[PDB]
């Protein structure tokens, strides 16, 4: 075989395997499947208007901190300017949180089940945090469609990293460098799927995963809209956390 | 725009 023909044969390079290893570890170190810290949040109240906002605000604020910790471990991420790291996290946080949550989501009853009845969230809980079907229905649909992909954890953490390092985010300065970082991750994912995800599950899997990124942009836009409306009321904004205000807007 | 807490968590 010619060097060309042989070079066309897909192979997970040592560097690409290394990238996957780092992202798996990063996820391990920032997602607690025991959910032990939820005790620390303001208590969930299920009955009054916005009764679940304090608890879900605390959950989300906690999860933003975890997203930041994961982002810092993405190969290339820290070579970005402080400003670009900030804009990428401000814009992606809600999306990565939606991705992370797929781990607790269950299609048994279409809820996020975090180990106990107190920490099991359904569409009614989300509405009681100030959100409407315009966000919630598509969010459930997203969770269902993602679950249907039955991603390998490898693919799950690659997707989160690709989500974070997106060059077309608002406020991005060195889009060229963000794009180079993302491309290394995207190629790693494409090659992982070809070499490690057996058919039929692999069918158009990359394209399906990129469609989920597009879905996340739409969810982000609608969340931002409802969040601005929600936070416009000072009495609501009072119930949020300082980190949520800084990241999602004030 | 100043994101002190984000900036500090990123250090
Ligand atoms: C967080 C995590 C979890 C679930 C995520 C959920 C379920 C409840 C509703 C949430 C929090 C959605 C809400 C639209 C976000 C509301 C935020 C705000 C009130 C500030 O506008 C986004 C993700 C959803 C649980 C666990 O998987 C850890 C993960 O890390």
């Amino acid at each position: 075989n010619s060097p060309l023909k042989d070079s066309l044969r897909p192979k997970l390079s040592e560097e690409q395997q290394h990238i996957i290893a780092i992202l798996l570890d990063a996820h391990h170190k920032t997602y607690d499947p025991t959910y032990a810290d939820f005790r620390d949040f303001r208590p969930p109240v299920r009955m009054s208007p916005l009764s679940m906002l304090p608890h879900l605000a605390d959950l989300v604020s906690y999860s933003i901190q975890k997203v930041i910790g994961f982002a810092k471990m993405i190969p290339g991420f820290r070579d970005l300017t402080s400003d670009d790291q900030i804009v990428l996290l401000k814009s992606s946080a809600i999306e990565v949180i939606m991705l992370l949550s797929n781990q607790s989501f269950t299609m048994d009853d279409m809820s996020w089940d975090c180990g106990s009845q107190d920490y099991k969230y359904d569409v009614t809980d989300v509405s009681k945090a100030g959100h409407t079907l315009e966000l919630i229905e598509p969010l459930i649909k997203f969770q269902v469609g993602l679950k249907k992909l039955n991603l390998h954890e490898e693919e799950h953490v690659l997707l989160m990293a690709i989500c974070i390092v997106s060059p077309d985010r608002p406020g991005v300065q060195d889009a060229k460098l963000v794009e180079a970082i993302q491309d290394r991750l995207s190629n790693t994912l494409q090659t992982y799927i070809r070499c490690r995800h057996p058919p039929p599950g692999s069918h158009q899997l990359y394209a399906k995963m990129i469609q989920k990124l597009a879905d996340l942009r739409s969810l982000n836009e609608e969340h931002s809209k409802q969040y601005r409306s929600l936070s416009f009321q000072p009495e609501n904004s009072m119930k949020l956390t300082p980190l949520v205000l800084e990241v999602f807007g004030n | 725009k100043n994101h002190p807490m984000l900036m500090n968590l990123l250090k």
